[PDB]
């Protein structure tokens, strides 16, 4: 299907405490493959997924010493916000980053993205045509004119047209079994009774890849979203994730419900009844 | 602003007594990153307990696996023990094999 | 494969 590659930067300040903490992710669809972290002793791009292990060790250089220019560089913006919004020294503050590329089917760019949040909120973004900025206030306005002298959109435009989509295609080659598999889910019901009057059904979904899924209920073949309950879709821990949806029915009414699993591993949705 | 976190607390595979397993206890959807989380046995802090890398999502917010090897057995309480500057003292969330 | 980008603030 369609594919995609992330970094996800997150730079935390320590204040009273140290110096700022600065961690790098990497992912393939919901695949983690890299880590970088300035606390821990290596001070190097670490494997973190079976398939990368095999890169040679120009490899793991060349992505150690630019993971480590972006770690000393957001470790240093930490000061720079703080100083543009006039913040006293006394708070803890967050610069996270996410940058990457999608592509289609055939393995070509779709779309590139490169996303800034301070404090969990917007800061600065590349739109679309990865040639202009959106900044948020007044202070990301400072940033955007510095970039937009300097030219750096082009930069972000050349990796993120060329270098991102071509290693994104490498990695996809070198991991084919775990990266391009699908997984259907394996899908139950419980049903769990407090009282007489009222039971909570529960529609289950296990062991599935990728992340994407929905599970909807429907009553009589209606969809039904009152006394509905949906939780995060959660990492099992060996590649799988896992999800459940609920719904409170009165006792006797369990047989109008049905729940309804839609999964790119199943080749028509799956429709389950207590 | 701060988002507190949402905790699950489950296993791997669905859990089987005297059958080998992994406990999980995942939190989502929390703002800032800072964390402190504990898996317990019958109250008591289990010792080996990985981790995943720091990541977030597309609304900014943070999410963290800790996981640990474990045998579920009739008896045993298992429990995962949170906390997080919006929350005021500890959060914990018993393991029931069914969420 | 991490970018070589600039990033400062």
């Amino acid at each position: 299907g369609s594919h995609s590659m992330r970094y996800f930067y997150t730079s935390v300040s320590r204040p009273g405490r140290g110096e700022p903490r600065f961690i790098a992710v990497g992912y393939v669809d919901d695949t983690q493959f890299v880590r970088f972290d300035s606390d821990a002793a290596s001070q190097r791009m670490e494997p973190r997924a079976p398939w990368i292990e095999q890169e040679g060790p120009e490899y793991w250089d060349r992505n150690t010493r630019n993971v480590k220019a972006h770690s000393q560089t957001d470790r240093a913006n930490l000061g720079t916000l703080r100083g543009y919004y006039n913040q006293s020294e006394d708070g803890s503050h967050t610069i996270q980053r996410m940058y990457g590329c999608d592509v289609g089917p055939d393995g070509r760019f779709l779309r590139g993205y490169q996303q800034d949040a301070y404090d969990g909120k917007d800061y600065i973004a590349l739109n679309e045509d990865l040639r202009s900025w959106t900044a948020a206030d007044m202070a990301a306005q400072i940033t955007q004119r510095k970039w937009e002298t300097a030219h750096e959109a082009e930069q972000w435009r050349a990796y993120l047209e060329g270098r991102c989509v071509e290693w994104l295609r490498r990695y996809l080659e070198n991991g084919k079994e775990t990266l391009q598999r699908t997984d259907a889910p394996k899908t139950h019901m419980t049903h769990h009774a407090v009282s007489d009057h009222e039971a909570t059904l529960r529609c289950w979904a296990l062991s599935f890849y990728p992340a994407e899924i929905t599970l909807t209920w429907q009553r009589d073949g209606e969809d039904q979203t009152q006394d509905t309950e949906l939780v995060e879709t959660r990492p099992a821990g060996d590649g799988t994730f896992q999800k459940w949806a609920s719904v409170v029915v009165p006792s006797g009414q369990e047989q109008r419900y049905t729940c309804h699993v839609q999964h790119e591993g199943l080749p028509k949705p799956l429709t389950l009844r207590w | 602003i701060q988002r507190t976190p949402k905790i699950q607390v489950y296993s791997r595979h669905p859990a089987e007594n005297g059958k080998s397993n992994f406990l999980n206890c995942y939190v989502s959807g929390f703002h800032p990153s800072d964390i402190e989380v504990d898996l317990l046995k019958n109250g008591e802090r289990i010792e080996k307990v990985e981790h995943s890398d720091l990541s977030f999502s597309k609304d900014w917010s943070f999410y963290l696996l800790y996981y640990t090897e474990f045998t579920p057995t009739e008896k045993d309480e298992y429990a995962c023990r949170v906390n997080h500057v919006t929350l005021s003292q500890p959060k914990i969330v018993k393991w029931d094999r069914d969420m | 494969y991490v970018a070589r980008t600039n990033i400062y603030y």
